[PDB]
């Protein structure tokens, strides 16, 4: 049980924990930091996955000031023929990738976020990793 | 009297009795008399003398072929007179005198083949004068117009005027302060001679359905140059011959008018774009289309100057890219085409009604879907699916909107309405919205009235979802199949005048949700299967409250619910159908009313 | 009281009769029979109404071999520079007319139709006049 | 605490997972007769010969990221049952020449980064049964395939993604030339390709040719295309990946050099390159029998009004700027799925189709459904779920032969307004769940005589009450029903359904078990009451289901657990062999027995 600082940026301030017992090293960095208020950058991955990432999908239990959102399903790797390389990878196969992201166009109350994000993939598709992000959001 | 009594002392109908003369045998004090459909025939002298007080008389249909004079000399008060579909044969001057008071002459179809030869010179207080469907060959308004100098209505539509030459106009032109509105619509128009409306100035004039073809069409607006029109309506009727073609040339003639408001009402010719076509009505503040039919409409990205645009039960290919810098209002509704939505520019928009189109709009809703940081006012209702992804970034000073009837989505993924501090009126009513997130209404701090009726939420409960909108004064949650509410739901809404409750499933009556409603008048719990009060808190009503509706509710008439059913004995004075209020259950006492139950065991 | 008997074609035999008090007569005809398969023509009015047109609508109640159907509302006249020029007819007008019609491409259940036609029109609006069509339908 | 532990039994006696586990040896803990073992991400670190002689029955064996550095000699030696063997990466420096010596049954090998540098010395010559090669992630500089490659007679997958090949010619691909039974799939995505020789593929015969994200550049990308020249090929993956150097520039002249191959199904995997329009883009493939985009952006859709001659035509995960007007003569299966942007549907001239999938489009149709909207009277398969407001104004006129229908979550309207599926006689399959239908018609389902699933979940209708709008159905024999908030049944909704098997009526408003209205069910198998809000139950109501009925779910409902409900409660015990998930049925009242299982209630009555 440890929290991991990932970055601080103009709005956030985001840091993660692990939500699964058996708590794989996982190497998360962001380039620049996220801004809630819209922003785009890299996401760089390290990560040895223990099945293969075929099918990725991500649960998302966010919360918003203790305030729980409906799940969100996140589906990653759809099974062929994948956008991602990294869909591609097996079983103890190092994932070492960087993948682009932007977003704005939501205004985001002033408070702390919560995201369960609880990663699924194989064939009889299991739990990959559980990290819980909290986000502290500052807006301006 | 076989006449109908519809307000005593003041209206009655003596429609279609075969009357072959006037009713005696009415109130002196007859304000309103219906005498359509009988066969009079014949309008003598003093026809009326038994009316003094008449100010509406009504006389469609009377088969009246000769109407005498003073036939109304009595009726100082009558201001409107109606003679539809009557054969007159014979009209005198004193057909009208004592009409001192008359507003409204309706005269459509009464076999009125010249204006000339109808006595009205000295009607001074007319205000319209509809001549409608009859036989006039001449547009000459006679020298007695000069005295109608309150005429603000001319109907002259489906006569036979085939041709208007200045000579036509000389009256009018002699009555500059006269602010008419013209309907000739429906006059086989052939010609209409150059300079006939240099320095007329109209109101309003309507033109529908008047030219066989484009060319005629064409030659007849060039002679409506210099005219000074401030609505000006064109177009034609689906049910009559129409234009066999509309290219661009066909509104050229417009150029020469002024006008401030043009609308092309129904056009049956299948326009492939409106390149050009309008260019003549650049700059008319006001630009409406109605039920005409263009499949290319990226040609609206031109930049007109109007600062209202109406399209209304249109068919559009494609929905139309406006790219307008001046518009101030925008109504597209009841179109019926395509129909995704796509991205406006709009920078002065304040006011847009895009409702009742089944539209399509993924992403709702963003300045950057708009143009504009200075709407208003939205509707977006009667639509189809709306997909929620921003909420409502450059909106912020948003103080109406609806969406009503459309299939709104992503409502509990996020804040919806964060941005709109500004936001007074919210309508989500039957938007198939289910709440599961309590953050829903988040941003709404102005807010008073919300409506939601025929939505859901998770679990059926009402959570406090309302804590930030201190200013409600009206909450619509019926229909909502709510079954159990947070003690806290409605905590904070101290300006909460009325609430609606309504076609829910409580099964009981618990009034502590509803104790800190200080502004409470009304509450409607009607519909719900209310049987008991289960929480003996039936006490904790505000004092502020007057009318609780508790009708069409399941009540169990059994000793065991005796305080409630006591209780609501006690306070009749609030209860609002007393009578539709009974039993359910003991099947030996189900529809009795609950007032009148025996309340001892 | 009676059955008035509109036109029969391939598909259709139609036919109304009243539905209220106030029995006025209206002078219906359609050029070509309607065929249910679908078919374009004329349809003929001659009428008098004891009311203005202006927002003139139909409240449809339609019956399919004894199964009731929602009412339809179907707006003839919006009130206000209308597409069809007897939106403008008043009470004592004669309405003499002919309305184009088109249609296609609904399959129809073998039987007997009804369409009670509950004609409103007016500000302050009233029944303009009831009409009970029977329509018996044999396809091909 | 068994014998095979710490490792976790998936399969008794068969299946074993000792991943994990710090395991610096094959554990000697486990059945003789175990045929899968996951061993990954142990530090075994080197594997001497007769390795696994404790396993001879193994056929899949699993040692991903075990720090294996050398294998020796008949490591493997007694495996000769083995099929799959997972190597995965291993930081392998030493791999003796009989390292799978023994793998006489080995059908798939698995070396994806286990530092592989060369084909040549690898040592796998002799495994004629091997059906797959992964080899992926590793640093190949080199697609010459060594000779031993003519041994490898059943090969049907070989994938070198991911190496470092710059260059193939000719002479690379001697082997190949000589080699007979061919299904063979090549992905070569991934290697940083700059060249490609004219000739290298002349009269080579793959399955499956993968090549993403292969090129630098736009001309790297046409001169490599040149170099397949004469390749035949049934399926052709280009593209590239999202998380990956990307081609800057895409116009007409990029797929050029298709012309020049035989292929039978193509494929173009993602693209970064926004595309304006696909004017002459993919005029080398017009014929091709199967066309599929996924993950591309077109702006101007109007070019796909070009009659290409696909079969198969599939559309996934795009972006255009409208709804695609679509006239292929020979079009038998559209797969219009996941896209977005431009999505009112307008009508498509698809005299072949059979198959039409326009599911997840979010899309809106203005007036559905008949032959007009789709320009064939052949449809048997129609899937319109996941979209937008789809208007019913036509009964399927000219689609009698539909066999499915899935409306699914999209947001039907005008249901009631006429017997929407009149045309349907042949229809076996209809889902209209979650369609916000409002059943105000009894003839809703009129036409339906073939109807053998009828799945309307999440709908609601009149009164909250179910009419009789099923005697028509005679083939059911599958009906949902849950979350239609209904309240009522008529006694007689079912009467006809003597084929039913699984009737859903969960979560609804029912707050007693009435059996009467399921006593014509002769076929009733399963009956779903789940998350209702049953409290009790008449003795008399309760006696007429169908002894026929295997599964009974009256999970998450009120149970009033009182001696005045005795008779149900009683009935739910004698019943204990029907019900489901017992756990889950649980007294709601009163609160003395709250929380308490009905079956195990204690009560004197
Ligand atoms: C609360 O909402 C219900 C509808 O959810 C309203 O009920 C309508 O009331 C009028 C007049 O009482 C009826 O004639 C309509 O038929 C009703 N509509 C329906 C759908 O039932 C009710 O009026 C609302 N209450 C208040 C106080 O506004
Ligand atoms: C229950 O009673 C209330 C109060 O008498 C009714 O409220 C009226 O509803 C209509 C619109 O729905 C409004 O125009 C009136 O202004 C309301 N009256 C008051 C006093 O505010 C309500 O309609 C009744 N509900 C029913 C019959 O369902
Ligand atoms: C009947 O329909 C309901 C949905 O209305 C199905 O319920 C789902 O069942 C699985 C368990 O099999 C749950 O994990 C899901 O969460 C349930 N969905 C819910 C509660 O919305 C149910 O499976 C169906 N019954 C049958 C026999 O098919
Ligand atoms: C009620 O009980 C039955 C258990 O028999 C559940 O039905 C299963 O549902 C799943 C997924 O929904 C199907 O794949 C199985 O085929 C069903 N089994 C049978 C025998 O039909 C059902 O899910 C339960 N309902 C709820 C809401 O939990
Ligand atoms: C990850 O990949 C980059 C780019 O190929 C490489 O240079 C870097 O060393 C790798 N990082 C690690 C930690 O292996
Ligand atoms: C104008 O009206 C007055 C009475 O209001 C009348 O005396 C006079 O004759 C009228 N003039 C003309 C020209 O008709
Ligand atoms: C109806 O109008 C047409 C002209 O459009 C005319 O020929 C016909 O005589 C009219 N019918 C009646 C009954 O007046
Ligand atoms: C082919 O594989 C066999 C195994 O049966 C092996 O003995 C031989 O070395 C290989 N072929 C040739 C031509 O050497």
């Amino acid at each position: 049980q440890k929290q991991y600082w990932v970055c601080n940026s103009s709005d956030a301030s985001i840091s993660y924990t692990y939500c699964d017992k058996m708590q794989y090293p996982i190497s998360i960095n962001v380039n620049p930091c996220i801004e809630l208020k819209g922003s785009k950058g890299l996401l760089h991955i390290f990560y040895i996955p223990r099945r293969d990432l075929k099918q990725l999908y991500f649960n998302l239990y966010i919360t918003v000031n203790t305030m729980n959102l409906p799940k969100r399903k996140e589906v990653i790797c759809r099974g062929s023929d994948d956008d991602y390389s990294f869909c591609r990878a097996l079983k103890g196969e190092t994932v070492n990738t960087t993948i682009s992201f932007s977003f704005k166009g939501i205004k985001f109350s002033k408070g702390k976020y919560k995201c369960v994000v609880e990663a699924i993939s194989g064939s009889p598709e299991e739990m990959l990793f559980c990290l819980e992000f909290v986000i502290l959001h500052q807006p301006n | 009297e076989p006449c109908v009594e519809v307000v005593p002392n003041i209206t009655y109908q003596c429609m279609e009795l075969n009357f072959y003369k006037i009713p005696d045998n009415l109130p002196f004090s007859t304000k309103n008399l219906d005498l359509s459909f009988n066969p009079l025939r014949h309008l003598g002298s003093y026809s009326f003398f038994s009316f003094p007080e008449l100010q509406v008389l009504d006389l469609s249909r009377c088969e009246i072929q000769t109407i005498e004079d003073g036939a109304y000399q009595s009726l100082s008060h009558l201001s409107t007179l109606i003679l539809t579909g009557n054969p007159i044969q014979s009209l005198a001057l004193g057909a009208f005198s004592g009409l001192s008071s008359l507003q409204k002459l309706v005269a459509v179809e009464t076999n009125l083949a010249s204006l000339e030869n109808f006595p009205i010179g000295h009607l001074k207080t007319l205000k319209e004068l509809n001549v409608a469907h009859n036989l006039i060959q001449s547009f000459k308004l006679p020298e007695y117009f000069s005295n109608l100098t309150n005429l603000e209505h001319l109907d002259l539509s489906s006569n036979k005027i085939q041709s208007i030459y200045c000579t036509d106009l000389r009256v009018l032109h002699q009555m500059p302060l006269l602010n008419l509105s013209l309907d000739l619509s429906l006059n086989p128009m052939n010609f209409i001679q150059p300079g006939a409306f240099k320095e007329i100035r109209l109101h309003k004039l309507t033109l529908r359905n008047n030219f066989d073809s484009l060319n005629v069409m064409k030659t007849c607006i060039q002679g409506l140059a210099g005219l000074e029109v401030h609505r000006l309506v064109l177009g034609e009727f689906r049910n009559e011959g129409n234009l066999e073609k509309f290219d661009k040339s066909a509104l050229e003639g417009l150029c020469n008018l002024t006008i401030e408001e043009f609308r092309l009402a129904y056009l049956d010719y299948y326009l492939d774009g409106i390149i050009d076509l309008f260019n003549c009505l650049t700059n008319v503040s006001s630009f409406s289309l109605v039920s005409v039919t263009i499949e290319r409409v990226k040609d609206f990205s031109y930049n007109f100057g109007w600062q209202h645009l109406e399209l209304v039960n249109c068919k559009f290919g494609q929905f139309p890219t406006l790219k307008l810098k001046s518009l101030k209002r925008l109504t597209f509704t009841s179109n019926k085409g395509g129909n995704a939505f796509s991205e406006v520019d709009l920078p002065s928009l304040e006011f847009l009604d895009l409702s009742r189109n089944g539209l399509s709009f993924k992403g709702c809703c963003s300045q950057s879907d708009f143009g504009t940081i200075s709407l208003k006012y939205l509707d977006l209702s009667f639509n189809g699916v709306i997909t929620m992804s921003s909420n409502f970034l450059g909106l912020e000073q948003l103080e109406h909107l609806d969406f009503q009837h459309s299939n709104l989505k992503q409502m509990s993924e996020f804040s919806v309405f964060l941005s709109l501090r500004n936001l007074i009126y919210l309508d989500i009513s039957h938007t198939h919205t289910r709440v599961a997130f309590n953050g829903i209404f988040n941003g709404l701090s102005s807010l008073e009235v919300l409506k939601m009726a025929g939505n859901s939420f998770q679990e059926n409960f009402l959570p406090d979802i309302f804590t930030e909108l201190r200013n409600l004064t009206f909450l619509d949650l019926s229909q909502c199949q709510l079954e159990q509410l947070s003690p806290t739901a409605f905590n904070s809404l101290s300006s909460l005048q009325v609430l609606n409750m309504s076609h829910n499933n409580f099964f009981s009556l618990d009034t502590f949700p509803y104790k800190c409603l200080n502004s409470l008048q009304v509450l409607d719990y009607s519909l719900n299967h209310i049987m008991t009060s289960k929480k003996q808190e039936l006490q904790h009503f505000p004092s502020s409250l007057a009318f609780l509706n508790l009708t069409q509710n399941d009540f169990a008439c059994t000793c065991e619910h005796q305080s409630f059913l006591q209780w609501i004995k006690d306070q009749r004075q609030l209860l609002v159908e007393v009578e539709r209020m009974e039993c359910a259950t003991p099947s030996d006492k189900q529809g009795m009313p609950v007032l009148s139950l025996n309340i001892t065991c």
